[PDB]
């Protein structure tokens, strides 16, 4: 019985084992999403006790099978998968310690409460109040006050705990034998022994550090063009010569810069593509819409939706008879269960946001006969990935012509096209620097490379060189600005993004090439083609079972990530750029501080 | 006609698990495969050695009835030629098979909300499974090479799996209640057949 005879096995029952108790976890935490009460809390709590019992059991059973033996990879990921000793190679007094730290973090950040320098009675929260102030004020001292206010009363209580989870987790990090938490982060771009296709896990912080060089070009034009721009919504507040202040840019940390663009609108007085009127009018409904998109996603060659998703799966708001949570969501219970939750209103915003979800499903419908624990994506980057370019393939007005939502003329001339690209390049290319920066900070927060007492004078400084932002007023060594993001606070990964960002235009490419598209790729839409839902499909069926190298070559044909077909969906918006700064200073000066 | 109980076999209560395979020897009356045709659509009808309306018009000299319920994905393994959990540790078909092959949904009888886990299944096997036999057991299945005294635990592991179907699983999950029958010839003279 090689070790390879014992592991087969031990597989074969997890593989049994696990699909019950995740049917039965995941109908329990449906059930509490469906009705908010106290039963409900009571079953996904018994659920998930019973889930994570189990795990552990196995992973405590599982490493006895040593690695260096077997010789199946498939059979050996699915080991990596169950031998990972996280959090129990700490002693006991130390895991419930790191909980504690965890806990407290969270509830810090969700019971958030600034209250005013005056009247001790309003006490406005995060979600709604500071995320509304943020949104739609043109004030400068008001919206300067709630920045200052959010990271005043949060910061100085966050970090004396952040301090603690910046140890415990390294030490944690060490047991598990590993170099640093960071490269405990970066472990599921790791791929080892297929030949050809290998990627080392540091080769991930040289490959980020290569593709952001080919995009400071674009992002500085954009830069420079919000800048002109802000002048005259904040005249005396913003000079040409550097940066922007971090409290103007719409979105309360700077993630997005969607916001904006009420405030740099280009060739406005054309409006942009909405059919929120013609939903009313044709009397359009959830069902209605949903339909619609199966018969997207069954012109690209892709399969249709069981029964069970008509039957099973909620899509209007029930009313005040039950409590539901308003969150779209798309649901694999398993064997065979598909769903999707969301309160679906009368909105392009909605119509679009079905197609995501629908995309995820087809998606998690494509990789159903792999074992149980390959049937995920093939890294954290692409099931957000075609989830999206889905979206933008609906959204094109050549798609809404060919199903009646616009009068059939509707001359696509280049005036408002041009309004389109710039709204769309606000939420993606003013986030991939504040990605980098954010990672690249925490990265080496834990490599030892900034001591304490430097926290928060290299994170000023790294957003004035590698984005355009900077401090209103100085902030000393006790606060803590990146603990009061939702993802810093908690532990989640930050870098997704960025990769998800690269790789979808990288898809749409390569599927609008294999459409036989004519013009440009904005103006793409993969219905009605059969070989690229094929293309796709021959990658969605993989799921972890092969490299992401592999899965990523089955679809654009490069062996790793690219920018530059990111940079050819911008090619119109950004030549117009250059037209329009020829006048105006492109580039900033790391030393205008708004406080002298 | 006596009229076999081809509608006590097609026609009951509770079936066995995937494991046991209960048998009647039928071979009674005159095959009245019209009520076949009938009661409900079939998600398969795959008779390999005949064709149906050509039936109820040969003379078998024997026709065993054999019962059981499986999974949707797994209907398409009771089949010659076919390598599978089903083919290899349950039931087996020969690959000169000559019958015909009756399936058909019966999610509202066999599932239940909380899980039916009366039905059980055998997943693993020291050894493979011979045409037409049957194998009951609850003998300890060893994976390493310690042996176990019968006792759960390290490499050791008890065979025979339950289903825990609910009604809210997908077509390929959902109970399908499958009847396979038998077409043998021998040297007694040829009497159960129609005129
Ligand atoms: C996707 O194709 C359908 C079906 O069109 C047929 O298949 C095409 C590949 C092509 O060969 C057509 O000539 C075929 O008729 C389109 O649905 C039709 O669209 C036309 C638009 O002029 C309309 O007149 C028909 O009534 C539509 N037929 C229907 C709805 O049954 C659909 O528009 C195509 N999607 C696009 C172009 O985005
Ligand atoms: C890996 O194991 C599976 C299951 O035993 C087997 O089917 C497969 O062929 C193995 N991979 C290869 C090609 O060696
Ligand atoms: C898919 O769904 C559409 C609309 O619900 C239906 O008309 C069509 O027959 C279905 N096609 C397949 C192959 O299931
Ligand atoms: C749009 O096309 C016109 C016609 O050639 C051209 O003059 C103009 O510069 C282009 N740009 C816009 C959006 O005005
Ligand atoms: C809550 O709502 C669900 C969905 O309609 C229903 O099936 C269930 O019985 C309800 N439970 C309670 C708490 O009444
Ligand atoms: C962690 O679990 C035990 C703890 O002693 C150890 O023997 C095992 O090798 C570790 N698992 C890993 C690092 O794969
Ligand atoms: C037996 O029960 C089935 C299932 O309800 C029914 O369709 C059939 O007519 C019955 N016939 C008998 C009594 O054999
Ligand atoms: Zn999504």
């Amino acid at each position: 019985s090689t070790i390879e005879e014992q592991a087969k096995t031990f597989l074969d029952k997890f593989n049994h084992e696990a699909e019950d108790l995740f049917y039965q976890s995941s109908l329990a935490s449906w059930n509490y999403n469906t009705n908010i009460t106290e039963e409900n809390v009571q079953n996904m709590n018994n659920a998930g006790d019973k889930w994570s019992a189990f795990l552990k059991e196995q992973s405590t059973l599982a490493q006895m099978y040593p690695l260096q033996e077997i010789q199946n990879l498939t059979v050996k990921l699915q080991l990596q998968a169950l031998q990972q000793n996280g959090s129990s190679v700490l002693s006991e007094d130390k895991s419930k310690r790191l909980n504690t730290i965890l806990n407290t973090m969270s509830t810090i950040y969700s019971t958030g409460k600034v209250c005013n320098p005056d009247n001790p009675q309003e006490c406005l929260l995060l979600e709604p109040g500071l995320n509304e102030i943020m949104a739609n004020s043109l004030d400068y001292n008001e919206r300067l006050w709630a920045w200052e206010s959010w990271r005043s009363e949060v910061g100085k209580q966050l970090r004396p705990l952040y301090e603690e989870y910046v140890v415990l987790k390294n030490e944690m990090a060490r047991a598990n034998h590993y170099e640093d938490y960071g490269d405990y982060w970066r472990g599921d771009y790791e791929v080892n022994g297929v030949d050809g296709y290998d990627y080392s896990r540091g080769q991930l912080i040289e490959d980020v550090e290569h593709t952001f060089e080919e995009i400071k070009p674009l992002y500085e034009h954009l830069h420079a063009y919000v800048r002109a721009k802000l002048m005259n919504a904040y005249p005396s507040y913003i000079s040409p010569i550097g940066c922007l202040p971090a409290h103007l840019l719409g979105d309360m940390w700077g993630r997005f810069w969607t916001n904006l663009y009420s405030l740099t609108v280009p060739f406005g007085q054309k409006p942009n593509i909405d059919v929120t009127d013609a939903m009313v009018d044709q009397a359009w409904d959830a069902q209605r819409i949903f339909k619609e998109a199966e018969k997207f996603f069954v012109s690209v060659g892709l399969p249709n939706m069981t029964q069970g998703f008509w039957e099973n799966s909620m899509l209007t708001d029930p009313g005040n008879v039950q409590k539901a949570v308003c969150h779209p969501t798309a649901w694999d219970l398993g064997k065979g269960d598909f769903r999707i939750l969301m309160c679906t209103k009368v909105t392009m915003d909605d119509f679009l946001t079905a197609h995501h979800e629908m995309g995820h499903i087809q998606y998690d419908m494509a990789y159903a006969a792999q074992p149980f624990l390959l049937r995920n994506g093939a890294n954290e980057g692409f099931h957000e990935a075609v989830g999206e370019i889905m979206s933008l393939s609906a959204a094109t007005p050549k798609h809404l012509k060919s199903i009646g939502l616009l009068s059939p003329d509707f001359q696509e001339d280049n005036e408002t096209e041009i309004n389109f690209l710039l709204k769309q390049a606000l939420t993606i290319v003013g986030t991939l620097p504040f990605t980098y920066m954010l990672e690249k900070w925490r990265w080496m927060v834990f490599k030892g490379e900034i001591p304490k007492d430097q926290w928060m004078k290299k994170w000023w400084e790294m957003k004035r060189e590698i984005v355009g932002v900077v401090e209103p007023v100085p902030h000393d060594e006790t606060y803590c600005d990146p603990a009061s993001l939702f993802h810093v606070s908690n532990d989640y990964s930050f870098i997704r993004y960025y990769t998800r960002t690269l790789y979808q235009f990288q898809f749409q490419e390569a599927l609008c090439q294999a459409a036989k598209h004519e013009g440009p790729l904005h103006k793409c839409d993969i219905s009605n083609s059969t070989e690229a839902g094929q293309k796709l499909f021959n990658m969605l069926r993989l799921g972890k079972s092969e490299p992401w190298t592999l899965a990523l070559e089955n679809v654009v044909g490069a062996k790793n990530m690219n920018v530059r077909p990111l940079l050819n969906y911008f090619e119109p918006l950004f030549t117009w750029l250059k037209d329009q700064n020829k006048n105006s200073f492109v580039g900033w000066s790391t030393d205008w501080s708004p406080y002298a | 006609t006596n009229l076999c109980p081809f509608h006590e076999v097609f026609n009951a209560t509770t079936f066995a698990s995937v494991y046991a395979w209960n048998r009647k020897r039928i071979s009674n009356c005159v095959a009245d495969y019209s009520v076949i045709y009938n009661f409900a659509p079939f998600f398969a009808f795959k008779c390999y050695g005949v064709s149906p309306t050509k039936l109820n018009d040969l003379c078998f000299t024997n026709v065993y009835a054999d019962s059981f319920v499986i999974r949707g994905n797994e209907v398409s393994q009771i089949a010659p030629g076919q390598t599978g959990n089903i083919a290899d540790y349950n039931y087996k078909l020969p690959d000169d098979f000559t019958g015909c092959v009756i399936a058909w949904n019966s999610n509202k009888l066999d599932s239940k909300p909380s899980g039916n886990y009366n039905y059980l299944y055998r997943l693993f096997r020291k050894s493979k499974l011979k045409p037409f036999e049957r194998d009951i057991s609850t003998e300890i299945y060893q994976a390493g090479n310690k042996p176990c005294n019968g006792v759960a635990g390290s490499n050791c592991y008890s065979p025979l799996q339950s289903y825990g179907f609910r009604p809210t699983y997908g077509v390929g999950h959902q109970p399908y209640r499958v009847v396979v029958l038998s077409f043998e010839l021998l040297h007694a003279p040829a009497t159960v057949c129609g005129p």
